[PDB]
């Protein structure tokens, strides 16, 4: 939604391959397109936690009463047999529940990967970039495939096209 | 040039539901159910699982077993789970019973329950001393031993009157004590034998229907018995009779008297069974086939792979998947994109 | 220069789950639960809690109040929420009773179930006149008043035949009305006297044993005598007896009749219990001490503090904590992050 | 996760004491550490309100049947039993649950903490600061503790290093 | 200029809850309860809705059907929903019944739980042939047919001794059959009628009290007559009496067969009740009026709008709309906003 | 939390009338308010799709046990009636987690209403605008009544003020 009020592209990029998620170069050389790996990692990590997490619910069993004999005492069997009933509903709509939460919380983190990929790129591309707001940046430079691979593992150096760049804090 | 954030566009053929955005396409999932396959059932794994009551006693069946019939007297193993195998337990020898007159049928259900079951050692009562004149310890060709033509359940004491110029009685009580641990519940086996009016003149001194009732923790049961024209003999030794008895049980809680009032005929008490704890019980088939981690009534034994199912319900237990209404999925991927072009 | 965001680096000890992340460690928490520690029972906060039916009768048992014993006779007290301390109510004088030849021990339990019991002011059977020829009414010295040595339970009349020539009698039937209002069940107590060969002569005019059948709401009891031979007496009055008594009970819906079919040696009621509404009822222990938002079948009397607890789960009542399996945290710091340096 | 995409500083600082998240500034006076009382109390306030909301959950009580007597009606306190016993655990799994997705959206918001930091200190640095994008700004002036704690309170002027200033609206 | 993102301000009355913010005031709400008014109950929408058991025999009510009452016999159709609306069924003919000994009443509530129901064609029992003596088939005026003056109940057979010098008899069995299919339940219809001393001795020729027991799937019931002193006559055709009739049922599972013990007046089973399958049934009020979605036991017929509603929860069937505490209310606006000023 | 933090502006404008959130615009013409009708309607597609969400659970009936008579059971009635009870009650308690989770979903989605309608003006207004970064552009222009509507409505054009623009990708 929030792609959508921002004018992010709606579609996507069939050539993006190794990854869910990444960067497209524009301009004369065509279309570049890079898979960033880190951030596709990150998704397939968070889902395979949350798949931990609902794979980790414990429930009682449900068998049968053991004082309660058949033909004897069928009033309370049946009675049984609704509580059966009742707890296989509503411990299923509950799981229902855990899932939907789950996949509305994957399918909404898309965006925020698109919003954090766009300031590792914004801090890679230096400050002679300029920002357009709708995930793009305008470059001074040429940026074929092998810059936006560059881009894609965090090797890029605007230096290396004779612009200025932001250095990093040695921790 | 221009550089942009982006995300991938693939064949998106799996569908998830979500809270804000409905039903969406996407590139893969993670399946989380199953539709198990009907199986045969095993043991639990990590739980000694009981079948038969007594399985080294051979040819004998659960109720045969229960009621303490010659030559399948033998160990009965603890478990804490138990598959039912027969909604209606039938014998396979000994004296013809009117089963369908009684509970009696359900007996040996009632055991399975119980994570330990044993035969007591020692008699609940002793028959030859029983109110109502001395007894002899009636005997049949029908329940025979290995060592023996003649014998009865040893559970019971078929008492009939020794000396010549019997009579008939008025109705006798006799106390039936707790003789299990503090621990235990205790199960008392009892009846009555009747036969056709010479036989029941020569047995017991009276031709009329006798009477019959008992009490134990509030339940009162009567019983008023029948001279000949009886249904035909079944699930028996296969030798004709001109008699049936009927058998019934009395459960005891620790530190319960229960009471027995009868009249001729009786079968008195002897044997009981002590019970403990509690085994996870559900209907199943026989026999157990190798190991699960679960036990289902409807799929047999199944071993857990997805965390949820999808299929029939029913009870189950062990280390099981969790039922759900409906095959879901877990996202692992994209929401479906169209492809973007240039031109 | 430069100016950066940042988040602080703290010890941190405790442990959260989440979806996304797994287990995380974190700089502080809220805890959410507590385990209780085993207290003394006590008065529910906001709600009168009952432990004796009749807490003004002194040295007097529950049974015995159920029964109506003299001396034992006096206020029951309504209450919402009520304390089972006795699993197996005793009595503690009065005629030597064969409880576990009824149900009759659960009377007490049955009754404070309801929020109102009150015994009623009038007879629902006038003994004296009911079928069977005329009846003293029987006493003892066995249950003394304060005012009297001899006396016998409020709820019953011990029906002993008049005249001389006293004979055996065919099963006769009574209606037992329902006397109370018509948002009232009603509780009717009766039963029967038996004794030794000679004195079964001598009160009845029959040394055999007598048969008693009893059927309200469609529920049918059969009993059937003893002559002799009775167990020791137990519970009792302390005075020697040669006879005892059986005691059961009745319950009849509003505007339901019960009847009752005896012989003779029947106890016919009199006063009957008229009960409404319910008590939440837990098992407990006595005294009360204080008060607590909640009381606890594994814990007694406690207060809330925490929202959930962990433990041991078992049945309570009133303002309470809520079971939870484990030691829930709600995470109130920051997620750990090592500490960063220049070099 | 956000920030680990986006380069942000993985580590953290032990010198951020009277709270949970704020600001650091480098250069030539080495390394200033200030704490962000609004944020960490909206963190706070944040907790305290699911901390009620997971306090008001309600439910009823479990006792024991009214009618049913023991030995007589056995079967019936056994179903009572597991009743019971279902209950509780049912419950117990949809309170986990709930915890469960309070204790992500704490941790989730940690980051969302910070770029909020990072708008405020975009505002207050004025247009004469670079943005770097890993919640950084290169600044022309020196910042040492007591101008990074003016920044904490909000107090902060580019002015006073005769920089230009974004205004405020009346 | 200066260009900013905002949000409007409008009036807030709504409230909703959050787990981060607390209560927020809002500017629209989606309501998604409703409390339901008390309407009159319907039919089922989807589901054929079953009232009295024969809805083409009119005058009749439902006991008066479940009895096999003459002019009272016809079809009772085939329902997977039921509506309760006596929970103590009143007969209004035949001859006089004391209703309240037995669980007689419950009799057409029983049937009206399964789906199928349906009288047998066959009797059960040749009652002339029965043990005892051979039997003339006992009629009253009370029972008027329409084609006759007299008759009696189609379940039943009023068994009386055909011989003169007719005597007392020993308790006698008969063993009741299973003649449904292995996919029915049957329900046997038996009893006894007494009478006082004089009409006793020319029906049965016997004046005392005779006994009776039935037993069928472990359940054993007993029952001694009244001899005289009835109860005046109730709900029955209005015609004077000097006798009364106790009648009961025997639910027998699919290949059980039930036996009943006898003497005499005995009531033998004819016509049985054969039902099979579940209907869900409700509590309710005649007549059914219009269709509706859900029936709910507070508010009758209803149809669903909201997915949820707040009040009296009850026993519902159906498309129902689903209880809740309080009146949720999802959020369709934004958070209050106090309105923003230049100066 | 967002904007208290970042300092964004706490009020609101009783003039956005035709939507839910928009833009303002401020100066010397006094103020202008213009309603988005973009975030406005993606707001009330997703409240409108987790309103069926909410609709679509489904659970069993609680009906009476066919078997058990009055009078006679009246025990197991009693324990039928618990079952009811305790079930009506958990069930509510899911679907009011359910209700407060969706609630807290749109409160918390409004300031992401708000950063993405900041990314469409930042494109919109082009790069001679001046980030503020509390959710206003400083502009060099005038930008009155009918200079916001063109906003609101993607049409706004930078060349009509003889300023740069950013051009849009042919997609
Ligand atoms: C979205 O998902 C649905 C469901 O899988 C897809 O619909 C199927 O499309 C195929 C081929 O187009 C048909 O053969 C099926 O009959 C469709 N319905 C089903 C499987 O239920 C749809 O193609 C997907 N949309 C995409 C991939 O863009
Ligand atoms: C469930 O798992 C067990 C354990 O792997 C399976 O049984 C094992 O595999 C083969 C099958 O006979 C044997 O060689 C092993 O010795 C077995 N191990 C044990 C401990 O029994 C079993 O077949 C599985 N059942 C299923 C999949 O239905
Ligand atoms: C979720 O999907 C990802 C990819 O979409 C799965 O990861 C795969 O496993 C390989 C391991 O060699 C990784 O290198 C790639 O990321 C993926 N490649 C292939 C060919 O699948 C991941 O396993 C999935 N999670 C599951 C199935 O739980
Ligand atoms: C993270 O959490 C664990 C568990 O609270 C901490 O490890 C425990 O504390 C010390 C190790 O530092 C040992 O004495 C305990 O046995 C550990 N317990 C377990 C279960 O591992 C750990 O200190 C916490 N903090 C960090 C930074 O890891
Ligand atoms: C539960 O709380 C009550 C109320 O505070 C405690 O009882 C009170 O405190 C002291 C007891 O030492 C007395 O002086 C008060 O008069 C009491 N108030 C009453 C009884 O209304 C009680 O002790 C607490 N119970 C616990 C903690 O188990
Ligand atoms: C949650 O954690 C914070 C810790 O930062 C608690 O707030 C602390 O308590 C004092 C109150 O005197 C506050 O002024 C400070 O912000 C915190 N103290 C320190 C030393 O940082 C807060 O009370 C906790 N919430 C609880 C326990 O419910
Ligand atoms: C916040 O919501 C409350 C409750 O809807 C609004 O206050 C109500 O207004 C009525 C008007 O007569 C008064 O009874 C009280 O002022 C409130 N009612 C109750 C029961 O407290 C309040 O106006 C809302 N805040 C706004 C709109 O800013
Ligand atoms: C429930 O809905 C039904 C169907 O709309 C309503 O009955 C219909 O409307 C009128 C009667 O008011 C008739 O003209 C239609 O023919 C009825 N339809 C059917 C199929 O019978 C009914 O009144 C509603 N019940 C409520 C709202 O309580
Ligand atoms: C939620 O609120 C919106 C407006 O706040 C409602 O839609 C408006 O009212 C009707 C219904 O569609 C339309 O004619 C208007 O054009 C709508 N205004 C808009 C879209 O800005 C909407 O119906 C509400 N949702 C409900 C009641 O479920
Ligand atoms: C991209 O351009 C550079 C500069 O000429 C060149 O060295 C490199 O090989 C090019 N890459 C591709 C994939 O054409
Ligand atoms: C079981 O019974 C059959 C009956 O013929 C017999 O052949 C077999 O030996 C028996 N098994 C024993 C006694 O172990
Ligand atoms: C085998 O024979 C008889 C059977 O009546 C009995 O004593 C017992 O079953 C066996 N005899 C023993 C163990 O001495
Ligand atoms: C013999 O006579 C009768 C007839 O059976 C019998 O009841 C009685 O006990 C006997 N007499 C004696 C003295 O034992
Ligand atoms: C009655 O109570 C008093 C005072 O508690 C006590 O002294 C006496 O022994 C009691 N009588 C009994 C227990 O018989
Ligand atoms: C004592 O008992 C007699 C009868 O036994 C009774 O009439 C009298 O009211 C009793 N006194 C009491 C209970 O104070
Ligand atoms: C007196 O006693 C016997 C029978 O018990 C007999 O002489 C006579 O029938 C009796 N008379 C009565 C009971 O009036
Ligand atoms: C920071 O620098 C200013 C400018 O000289 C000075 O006034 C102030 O005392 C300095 N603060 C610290 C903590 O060094
Ligand atoms: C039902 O009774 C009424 C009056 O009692 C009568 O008009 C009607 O014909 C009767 N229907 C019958 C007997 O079928
Ligand atoms: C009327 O009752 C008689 C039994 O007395 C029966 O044979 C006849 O078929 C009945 N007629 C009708 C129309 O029900
Ligand atoms: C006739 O009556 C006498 C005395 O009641 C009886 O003993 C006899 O058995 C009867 N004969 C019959 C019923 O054939
Ligand atoms: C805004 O200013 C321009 C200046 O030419 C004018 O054309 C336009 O009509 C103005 N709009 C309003 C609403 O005053």
């Amino acid at each position: 939604f929030f792609g959508a009020i921002a004018g992010f592209l709606e579609g996507g990029w069939e050539g993006m391959i190794a990854g869910w998620h990444g960067y497209t170069s524009h301009g004369a050389h065509g279309v570049a397109v890079a898979a960033d790996l880190k951030s596709t990692q990150e998704a397939i990590n968070k889902i395979t936690k949350n798949l931990n997490s609902l794979s980790e619910l414990e429930v009682k069993n449900l068998q049968r009463l053991s004082g309660a004999m058949d033909e004897l005492h069928n009033e309370i069997l049946e009675l049984d047999e609704k509580v059966d009933d009742l707890r296989a509903d509503t411990i299923s709509s509950q799981i229902e529940l855990a899932v939907l939460l789950s996949n509305e919380g994957i399918i909404n983190s898309e965006d925020e990967h698109l919003l954090a990929l766009e300031r590792k790129l914004k801090k890679m591309l230096g400050p002679s970039a300029v920002d357009i707001g709708n995930g793009c940046f305008e470059t001074k430079h040429k940026c074929n495939q092998t810059c936006l691979d560059r881009i894609a593992a965090g090797t890029f150096n605007a230096g290396e096209f004779s612009l200025p760049t932001f250095d990093s804090l040695n921790i | 040039d221009r550089i942009c954030t982006g995300i991938t566009s693939s064949n998106s053929p799996h569908v998830v539901k979500t809270a804000t955005q409905g039903e969406v396409n996407v590139t893969g999932v993670i399946p989380l159910t199953t539709t198990p396959t009907k199986s045969h059932f095993a043991n639990l794994k990590g739980t000694k699982t009981r079948g038969k009551l007594c399985p080294t006693c051979l040819n004998c069946t659960d109720l045969d077993v229960a009621l303490g019939r010659p030559m399948c007297v033998g160990v009965t193993p603890s478990a804490k789970a138990s598959i039912l195998h027969e909604v209606r337990p039938v014998t396979s020898g000994c004296f013809p019973i009117m089963h369908d007159r009684t509970k009696i049928r359900q007996l040996p259900n009632l055991l399975r329950g119980y994570e330990k079951i044993r035969l007591s050692t020692q008699n609940v009562i002793n028959a030859e001393k029983a109110p109502g004149g001395p007894y002899r310890l009636g005997t049949s060709g029908s329940c025979p031993n290995a060592t023996s033509r003649s014998g009865f359940f040893a559970t019971m004491a078929w008492a009939v009157p020794k000396d010549n110029n019997k009579t008939a009685t008025n109705p006798l009580t006799v106390e039936v004590p707790h003789i299990c641990t503090k621990e235990e519940d205790q199960i008392t086996v009892w009846g009555f034998h009747s036969d056709d009016k010479t036989q029941m003149k020569n047995l017991y001194g009276d031709s009329n229907p006798q009477k019959f009732t008992s009490s134990a923790n509030g339940v009162t049961t009567h019983y008023v018995s029948q001279i000949g024209g009886f249904p035909d003999q079944t699930e028996d030794g296969g030798l004709p009779q001109s008699g049936r008895i009927v058998v019934d049980y009395m459960v005891q809680k620790p530190g319960k008297t229960g009471t027995i009032v009868y009249q001729r005929g009786i079968l008195l008490p002897q044997k009981v069974w002590c019970a403990s704890g509690r085994s996870k019980v559900i209907k199943g088939s026989l026999p157990l086939i190798g190991e699960a981690d679960c036990l289902h009534e409807k799929y047999g034994g199944l071993n857990k792979s997805k965390p949820y199912y999808t299929g029939e319900h029913a009870k189950a237990i062990g280390n099981c998947p969790i039922w759900v209404k409906t095959p879901l999925k877990l996202a692992n991927g994209t929401k479906y994109r169209p492809p973007a072009k240039l031109l």
